[PDB]
Order: structure tokens, then C-alpha cells, then sequence
């Protein structure tokens, strides 16, 4: 009846522009 | 919404070429190129002769 293992870099520019970009709501 | 995305915009491609420089100073140039200083997300500065 996959990583071509970048994110140890894309990764912390994120935390850059999170920590630079707090969400408005 | 222009002032963030220009932002990250103008960082991923700083990063793109410390990379370059990196990897070009093991196989090919080699200890002719130097880096001097790389803070992340604004600038680097590289010296040659």
C-alpha cells in the first residue's frame, strides 16, 4: 500500500550584521 | 533597507580577495606579496617590491 566549507567565514559576517541588525518587531 | 544590504554587499567582496591573496601566496607568487594588516569587514592593505 551539501558544504564546500565557506561558512566558517559567511557565517561570521551574519554574526557581524546580526549583531550590527537587531530585528524590529 | 539600502544601507544594510550595501553594507554586507561591500563586505563579502573584501573577503573574496583576502582569500586570493592567501592562496596565491602558496602555490604560485610566493613570499613577493605581503598582507599588513586585514581587519575584517573594511579593509586590507598589501605590499609588493
Amino acid at each position: 500500500f551539501s558544504s564546500i566549507f565557506q561558512r566558517q567565514r559567511v557565517d561570521a559576517l551574519l554574526l557581524d550584521l546580526r549583531q550590527k541588525f537587531p530585528p524590529k518587531f | 533597507m539600502y544601507n544594510c544590504l550595501h553594507s554586507f554587499c561591500l563586505s563579502l567582496q573584501l573577503e573574496v580577495l583576502h582569500s586570493q591573496t592567501l592562496m596565491l601566496i602558496r602555490e604560485r607568487w610566493g613570499d613577493l606579496v605581503q598582507v599588513e594588516r586585514y581587519h575584517a569587514g573594511k579593509c586590507l592593505s598589501l605590499s609588493v617590491w
